[PDB]
RNA sequence: CAGAGGUGAAAUUCUUAGACCGCACCAAGACGAACUACAGCGAAGGCAUUCUUCAAGGAUACCUUCCUCAAUCAAGAACCAAAGUGUGGAGAUCGAAGAUGAUUAGAAACCAUUGUAGUCCACACUGCAAACGAUGACACCCAUGAAUUGGGGAUACUUAGUAUCUUUACGGGAAUAUCCUCAGCACGCACGCGAAAGCUUUGAGGUUACAGUCUCAGGGGGGAGUACGUUCGCAAGAGUGAAACUUAAAGAAAUUGACGGAAUGGCACCACAAGACGUGGAGCGUGCGGUUUAAUUUGACCAACACGG
RNA sequence: CACCAUGUU
RNA sequence: GCGGGGUGGAGCAGCCUAGCUCGUCGGGCUCAUAACCCGAAGAUCGUCGGUUCAAAUCCGGCCCCCGCAACCA
C-alpha cells in the first residue's frame, strides 16, 4: 500500500493521537504534529451498538485497534499521545476508556512518544450546568 | 435545635469574614462556599501498573528513567456528594473533633 | 486460538453472590514469545484454586481490581 | 430534616398563601370603593 | 452506535496527499523535526497557498538533544512561513511549560506570582512573556507557611519586568529565542530576584509571539543557515 | 468521514446540505481556576488577574498636640446579598415561565434537550434574608499549651541566653532563628456557670453572697404579623398592629428502645448463589373457606389450613 | 444512585 | 328544511358484504390495600323491512341525540 514518506525501513515517523474519553463516548483521533491533517479518527460507538455501551473500555481497546491497522498504511508508525477529559466547565476526570484505548495502542506495535494532558482548564468560568442546588438525582 | 458543631460545618468564624463565594460541585455542580465544602488534592496515575509497564515498553521516550505523567486536580465536593462518594462518612461524637493537616 | 493460563494466586471472591473469583494468571508460552511470563488478572466462573489452567480465549482484558 | 416539627404545612408556602390570600382582598376592595 | 443514524444527508486520500518535511531554525539541534501531509496542488488551489500558517508543535528535548531534564517539559511551536520544494521553513511561533509539570509546581503554603511581560524585540517580533515564580521557606524556617508581603511581590514583579524588557528587547527574534531555550534568562532573573524574596523556583512558565513584522525572505533565510536538503520530493 | 449528543436505560436534539472530533485564529459577553487557609480587609451587606491612578481606613511607633470634648440612645438620617421594579445599554453562559422527551397508577416534579423574563452594566426605586455567633453596645477582672495576621524592641533577689540563607538594585536590602511587646481572626481548655447540649481572657464566668452604664425585645400554644386605620412605595410590598374565638399543652435539652430506600463488621439452605427434587397445570385423598342444610358442632388465619395426636 | 404510594378510633 | 351519528358494563375503532382501552372475574406478589405479574369472560351491531347464497356493512321507512339554515320587507 505504501502511501508514506520517503524514509528507511523501520524509522520513526510520527503522528498524534488525541484521545477523548467522556463518560458516554471515546475518541481515537490521530493527526499531524500539527493537528492540521488527520490520518484517522475512530470512536467507541463506531464499534457498538448499544448507546450504553460506547464508553465502555472494551469499545476503546476496539477502536485503538482499528487506528494502528489504519496508521499502517498512512506509513504512521510512532505516536505522541495527548489526553483529554471533558474539561471547561464539566468533570476533569478522564473516561473509563481512556486507559483502554493507550494500552491497546502499545500493544498493538506502534511505539508511544510523548504523553500530555490537555483538557480545558479554565483559569475562570461561565456557570455550569444545573442549578444552585445541582443535579438531583 | 442543638449545635452539632461549634466550626458550624464550615471555616468562618464568627468575626472572620462575611460572604465566601460558593463553587459548583466537582460531582453534581451544587453551589456550596468554599470554606466549606470538602475540598481534596489527588494527585493520578494516567495509567495503571500493569498498564503503565506495558506502554513503556513500546516508549523510546518513557522508562526506568523518565517518569510518566500524573494528573493533578484540586476536587471540591457538596457535602452530599462527598458523604455519597465515601471521601468522607459519619464519625462518633467524639471523633468528629479530629483534624488532619496533611495528606496520611 | 485459546491461550492456556496458570492460576497463580486467588485474590477473593468478587460481585454479588460471590459466584465469581479474581485471580491473578500466569500465560504459558514458550520462552522467546511476547507474551512470556505475562501475568494478567482475571474473573473466573466455577470452583478455581492454585496452580489450575484456563483456557483465555482472548488474553487483552484485563479485570477491574476489587 | 433540619428544623423541628413545623405542625402545619411548610412555613414558606404558609406565607405565600398569606400573601396571595392578602393581595386577592386587596383587589377585591378595590373594586367597591 | 452503529446502525443508528436515520438522516444521513437531511436532503484513497493518501493517493492525494504529497509528504512534506518541517524545518526549524538553525538554532535548534534536529532541523528536520515532524512530518506531514497536504493535498497535491489540483485545480487553482495551490499546496503551498494552505501549507503557510500551520503551527508545529514539538517537544524541547526532541529538537536539542541536551539531556538535562528540564528540556523534556518544554513544547516548542512553529509557524510555517515559506515553503520551499518540499521543506517547511518555519518562524518560532509559542514555547510552553507541559500542563504536567505546571501543574505539579504548586503547593499549599506558599505565595503564587505571575508576571506577564510583553515586549518588542529588535527586529519588529512582539513577545508576551509569563513568569511564574513560588516562595519557599528558608532552611532553619519553623512556620507554618511562607506568604510573601505584597511589598515584596510587587518588587519581583516589576524587576522581572525590567529585566526581560531590557535583556530581549536589543537581540533579534533568534537571539531570543536561544536565550528562552537554554534558560540563560530564567538563570539571571531568578538570580537577581531571591535577594528580594526567597524563591522555591522561578520558570518562564509561556512564550507567544503576538504581532509579527511583514515577512521578509532575506530574514527568513538568515535565520535556517544552511537548509537540510528534504528527500520527499525524490524518486523512492 | 458517519455518526454525535444524552441517560439507570432511552428519547426529544444535531448530522454526507459534513455533525462530532483535530489545529491555529476572529468576535462578543461573563468570570478571575490551581495557589485559597478554623488566612486578610470592611460598620454590616460584602471584597480574589496585572499595571497606572484618586480620596480614605486600621494597627503600631512617639518625652508631639489638646484637656472631658465621653458611653449609649426615642425622634431623625445614611447604607444594606439575592429576587423584584423603571428607563437605557448588553445579551456569551446559565436559566423562573413555557415547550418537547422520559419516568410514573398519575408526574405541567425530580432526570434529558431547550427556552422567555432574568442573570451583566449605568441611573433611579425597593429595604426584605437562617441580613446567624440564631449570642446588642461600652468598660473591668480572669488559669494553661501550641499557633497565626499586622506594626515595633532586643540579639519572697541588684539585672542573666542566640543562629541561618540570598545578596548588581523600589537595596545602609529581603526573608528567617530566639525572646519580648501592642493590636486582630482563632484552636486544644483551669475556675466558674448552665435544664442540658455546651460556654469559658473570643463567657453563655466573676448573680438569691441577686446593684458598672445605656438601650432593644419577650410573658402558654393557636387565631396572626391576619383584620381595621394609618405612613411610605410605580408596583411587588414594607412599617405599625388587634380582637372575637379556640386550645392543655405547644416547646427545650438529653436518656433508653424501636425504626432508616444511612454507614461498619459478621451470620443463616425456615436467605440467596451453584444446583437437585418437586409444588403451582391433571385425576384423586384430606384439611380450610364458601354455598347448602333440621343440623352440616367447634378451635386455629411466618407462628391457621393430614393441626387440636 | 431506574421504579418502593398507603394503613378506621 | 339540509347534513351527520347510535357498536361489550363506559369511551371510541372497524362502517367501501367485529377491534382497542378502561372496567369485571379467577389466580399470584404483599402483613394487608393499591401499583405490578399470569389468565379468563363479556358483542340482537338502535328497532322494523328489503336487496343478496350471505347485510353491523348495501337500499328504504321508524325512534333518540347532534350540528348548519330559518333572509328582503
Ligand atoms: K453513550
Ligand atoms: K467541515
Ligand atoms: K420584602
Ligand atoms: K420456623
Ligand atoms: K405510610
Ligand atoms: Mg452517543
Ligand atoms: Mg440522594
Ligand atoms: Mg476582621
Ligand atoms: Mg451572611
Ligand atoms: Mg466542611
Ligand atoms: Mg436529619
Ligand atoms: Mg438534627
Ligand atoms: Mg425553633
Ligand atoms: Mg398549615
Ligand atoms: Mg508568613
Ligand atoms: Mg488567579
Ligand atoms: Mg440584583
Ligand atoms: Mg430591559
Ligand atoms: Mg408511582
Ligand atoms: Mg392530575
Ligand atoms: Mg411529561
Ligand atoms: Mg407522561
Ligand atoms: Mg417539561
Ligand atoms: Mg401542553
Ligand atoms: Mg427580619
Ligand atoms: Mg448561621
Ligand atoms: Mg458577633
Ligand atoms: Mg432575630
Ligand atoms: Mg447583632
Ligand atoms: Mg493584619
Ligand atoms: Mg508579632
Ligand atoms: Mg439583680
Ligand atoms: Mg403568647
Ligand atoms: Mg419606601
Ligand atoms: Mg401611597
Ligand atoms: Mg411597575
Ligand atoms: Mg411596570
Ligand atoms: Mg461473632
Ligand atoms: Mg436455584
Ligand atoms: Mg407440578
Ligand atoms: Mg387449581
Ligand atoms: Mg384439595
Ligand atoms: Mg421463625
Ligand atoms: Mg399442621
Ligand atoms: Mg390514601
Amino acid at each position: 500500500k505504501a502511501y508514506g514518506p520517503n524514509v528507511k525501513k523501520g524509522d520513526l515517523v510520527y503522528g498524534v493521537v488525541h484521545i477523548f474519553a467522556s463518560f458516554n463516548d471515546t475518541f481515537v483521533h490521530v493527526t499531524d504534529m500539527s493537528g492540521r491533517e488527520t490520518y484517522v479518527k475512530v470512536t467507541g460507538g463506531m464499534k457498538v451498538k448499544a448507546d450504553r455501551d460506547e464508553s465502555s473500555p472494551y469499545a476503546a481497546m476496539m477502536a485503538a485497534q482499528d487506528v494502528v491497522a489504519r496508521c499502517k498504511e498512512c506509513g504512521i508508525n510512532a505516536l505522541h499521545v495527548k489526553m483529554r477529559a471533558v474539561g471547561g466547565v464539566r468533570t476533569k476526570s478522564p473516561g473509563p476508556g481512556a486507559q483502554a484505548a493507550l494500552r491497546a495502542l502499545a500493544r498493538a506495535g506502534m511505539k508511544i512518544g510523548r504523553i500530555e494532558d490537555v483538557t480545558p482548564i479554565p483559569t475562570d468560568s461561565t456557570r455550569r450546568k444545573g442549578s444552585r442546588r445541582g443535579r438531583r438525582l | 435545635m442543638t449545635t452539632k458543631r461549634r466550626n458550624h460545618g464550615r471555616s468562618k468564624p464568627a468575626h472572620s469574614r462575611g460572604r465566601v463565594k460558593p463553587i459548583h460541585c466537582f460531582n453534581c455542580g451544587r453551589l456550596t462556599p468554599k470554606d466549606k465544602a470538602v475540598g481534596r488534592f489527588v494527585v493520578r496515575r494516567m495509567l495503571d501498573a500493569a498498564s503503565a509497564r506495558d506502554v513503556a515498553e513500546a516508549s523510546p521516550v518513557y522508562g526506568a528513567n523518565f517518569p510518566m505523567p500524573r494528573l493533578y486536580m484540586k476536587q471540591r465536593f457538596c457535602i452530599a456528594c462527598a458523604i455519597h462518594s465515601r471521601t468522607v462518612r459519619a464519625r462518633p461524637v467524639g471523633n468528629r473533633k479530629i483534624r488532619y493537616t496533611k495528606k496520611v | 486460538q485459546a491461550q492456556v493460563g496458570l492460576i497463580i494466586k486467588v485474590l477473593g471472591r468478587t460481585g454479588s453472590r460471590g459466584n465469581v473469583t479474581q485471580v491473578r494468571v500466569r500465560l504459558m508460552a514458550e520462552a522467546g514469545s511476547p507474551d512470556y511470563n505475562r501475568t494478567i488478572v482475571r474473573n473466573v466462573k466455577g470452583p478455581c484454586k492454585e496452580n489450575d489452567m484456563l483456557s483465555l480465549m482472548e488474553t487483552e482484558r484485563e479485570a477491574r481490581r476489587l | 430534616g433540619t428544623v423541628s416539627r413545623p405542625r402545619g404545612m411548610r412555613p414558606k408556602w404558609h406565607k405565600k398563601r398569606i400573601k396571595r390570600l392578602k393581595l386577592r382582598r386587596r383587589r377585591m376592595r378595590q373594586r367597591s370603593k | 452506535a452503529l446502525g443508528k443514524n436515520k438522516r444521513i444527508s437531511k436532503g484513497e486520500t493518501m493517493a492525494r496527499k504529497e509528504w512534506y518535511d518541517v524545518v526549524a531554525p538553525a538554532n535548534f539541534e534536529k532541523r528536520q523535526f515532524a512530518k506531514t501531509i497536504c493535498n497535491k496542488t489540483q485545480g487553482t488551489r495551490i499546496a503551498a497557498d494552505v501549507l503557510r500558517g500551520r503551527v508545529f508543535e514539538a517537544n524541547l528535548a526532541d529538537l536539542n538533544q541536551s539531556a538535562g531534564e528540564e528540556e523534556a517539559y518544554r513544547k516548542v511551536r512553529f509557524t510555517v512561513q515559506e515553503v520551499q520544494g518540499r521543506n517547511l521553513l518555519t518562524q518560532f511561533h509559542s514555547m510552553e511549560v507541559t500542563t504536567d509539570k505546571m501543574a505539579s509546581l504548586l503547593r499549599k503554603w506558599c505565595t503564587t506570582m505571575e508576571t506577564t511581560v510583553e515586549v518588542k524585540t529588535a527586529d519588529g517580533y512582539t513577545m508576551r512573556l509569563f513568569v511564574v515564580a513560588f516562595t519557599k521557606p528558608q532552611a532553619n524556617q519553623q512556620s507554618r507557611n511562607c506568604y510573601a508581603k505584597q511589598r515584596l511581590v510587587k518588587w519581583l514583579r516589576m524587576r522581572i519586568t525590567k529585566m526581560i524588557k531590557r535583556r530581549l528587547s536589543k537581540v533579534q527574534i533568534k537571539e531570543a529565542v536561544s536565550l528562552l531555550t537554554r534558560n540563560v534568562l530564567s538563570d539571571a532573573l531568578v538570580r537577581r530576584c531571591n535577594p528580594i524574596l526567597p524563591l522555591r523556583e522561578l520558570r518562564i512558565r509561556k512564550v507567544r509571539v503576538v504581532r509579527t513584522p511583514k515577512f521578509d525572505a532575506q530574514a527568513l533565510l538568515s535565520a535556517h543557515g544552511t537548509i537540510p536538503a528534504s528527500v520527499e520530493a525524490d524518486q523512492e
